[PDB]
DNA sequence: TTTGGGAATCTTATAAGTTCTGTATGA
DNA sequence: CATACAGAACTTATAAGATTCCCAAA
């Protein structure tokens, strides 16, 4: 292995309350709520702890972004619950579920990205008049990479994070050899 | 049976062809790209602006796959497109057509830009001692831009500000008595190119760079040489290229966004012992809730927001 | 015309590096 | 009037839902 653990950044999970919402009621009663329907339907929350932010929808489905750790985003996502039970709705915690991980590292040397294109070509899109990273599509796990001319790595489109792990160890024979 | 705007695509896809003034071969090719990529389903539904930029998209993997270097920010000029609008498309439509696109040919992109500076004549605009011989010019900027691949400044970057920084060195390096007083700006505006904003950046990286070279010769080394009294020894530098190149990565050369001091933050350790399952006091969700007070000084203050 | 099937707009988070604003501080 | 620094766009994954938009069969 190649002794390169990468950090989780930012986990997305959802979550239905299984109750309709007036998203009005919630906007005036709670103090963390941002609620513009004319620029987005959704109700954004914020909790300071774990640091997380919500986007709460009338239909009583919400998604839960920010969080490290996919413990840390079932308990925020259990605390927005609670925050709309107090709020006057029945809100119960349906169908939690992680949609995505983000996972980032360094290997510590630099990457001729204008080679990578070429030896692993059916995997890589690189444009630098467009962006500074290789976009590495992994099939094994299916994993979407950004490859930085620093060595720097950011991992993402995970359910589990194995899958992180997987597609990390996977690239580092590429990127080394 | 041919579809109408799938018919006004295809006239499109010809004209942008013969307005680029592209070989006669590149027309074929293009309109071919256009009638595969109108059998997929998301590509017939298309937007009124994604149906547009597609035609670019088109004529664009053409001119790839034969080097001719029309980059994508002067397509989407002349199309009077948005350069995003066209990045989703072309990233889209390579991917469903399977295609290996090349990458945009710098050397073609060297000879080409090079040649529209406008230094190669005398005129109100252009004093005769800025006349640089156009070859000489060429032959001098291919040899700087190829520096600048080697020693990792182009990896990640825009390539036009590249050549942009490397021209303004080759010429001032040809003449530099008379051309270190002037400045990429003056430059530019003489020539009668527009500037881009990373040439600065670009000048000042391959300054350096040669300066690192301008180490490896002894008899350049003793002379402390900055990235002003360097340009008169650029010519020199460039005919042993290969070898100080060699000799500078055999003693820390790197991508120069890895030479950065290192950031300092206290929650590196990614330390925690969340389990997810733990209890949620009444007291941790009241502070989330507004009090009746507030909820009553709230209403008050939207009740006389309108009228 | 009606319905259906897509893809896009708005929003949230987060790493990464480059490009390019908009603003502000010492002359 | 220099330059210096902040903030945000670009890229990737992903869910939510009203609503628009563009083509298809019926
Ligand atoms: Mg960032
Ligand atoms: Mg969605």
């Amino acid at each position: 292995p190649s002794g390169i653990v990468p950090q989780l950044q930012n986990i997305v999970s959802t979550v239905n309350l299984g109750c309709k919402l007036d998203l009005k009621t919630i906007a005036l009663r709670a103090r963390n709520a941002e609620y513009n329907p004319k620029r987005f339907a959704a109700v954004i929350m914020r909790i300071r702890e774990p640091r997380t932010t919500a986007l709460i929808f009338s239909s009583g489905k919400m998604v839960c972004t920010g969080a490290k750790s996919e413990e840390q985003s079932r308990l925020a996502a259990r605390k927005y619950a609670r925050v709309v039970q107090k709020l006057g709705f029945p809100a119960k915690f349906l169908d939690f579920k992680i949609q995505n991980m983000v996972g980032s590292c360094d290997v510590k040397f630099p990457i001729r990205l204008e080679g990578l294109v070429l030896t692993h070509q059916q995997f890589s899109s690189y444009e630098p008049e467009l962006f500074p990273g290789l976009i590495y599509r992994m099939i094994k796990p299916r994993i979407v990479l950004l490859i930085f001319v620093s060595g720097k790595v950011v991992l993402t489109g995970a359910k589990v994070r194995a899958e992180i792990y997987e597609a990390f160890e996977n690239i580092y024979p590429i990127l080394k050899g | 049976q041919v579809s109408r705007s799938q018919q006004r695509g295809l006239r499109r896809v010809r004209d942008l062809c013969r307005v680029l003034q592209l070989p006669p071969t590149f027309e074929d090719t293009a309109v071919a790209y256009y009638q595969q990529a109108y059998r997929h389903s998301g590509i017939r539904a298309a937007r009124l602006q994604k149906k547009e930029v597609l035609v670019g998209c088109c004529v664009l993997i053409t001119c790839r796959q034969h080097n001719w270097p029309l980059t994508m920010g002067a397509i989407c000029t002349l199309l009077y497109a948005d350069l995003d609008v066209f990045s989703s498309t072309y990233m889209q439509i390579v991917k469903l057509l399977g295609l290996d696109v090349p990458s945009l040919c710098l050397a073609e992109l060297v000879k080409t830009y090079c040649s529209s500076f406008k230094l190669f004549q005398a005129s109100p605009s252009v004093p005769a001692k800025y006349v640089e011989d156009k070859e000489k010019m060429l032959s001098r900027t291919m040899q700087l831009v190829e520096l600048a691949n080697e020693t990792w400044l182009v990896t990640g970057r825009h390539p036009l500000p590249v050549i942009t920084a490397a021209t303004f060195l080759a010429w001032q390096s040809l003449q530099p008595a008379d051309r270190l007083s002037c400045s990429l700006a003056r430059f530019c505006k003489l020539a009668n190119v527009d500037l881009p904003y990373p040439a600065s950046s670009r000048l000042q990286e391959l300054l350096a760079v040669l300066l690192r070279m301008a180490e490896q010769l002894a008899w350049l080394r003793v002379l402390r040489l900055d990235k002003r009294s360097v340009v008169k020894h650029i010519g020199d530098l460039l005919q042993h290229r290969q070898s100080l190149v060699r000799s500078a990565f055999r003693d820390l050369l790197l991508p120069p966004c890895m030479l950065k001091s290192p950031k300092r933050i206290c929650p590196v350790p990614p330390v925690s012992t969340v389990t997810g399952d733990e209890n949620i006091s009444d007291s941790e969700i009241e502070q989330y809730l507004r009090t009746p007070q507030e909820v009553r000084d709230f209403q008050r203050a939207q009740a006389a927001r309108q009228a």
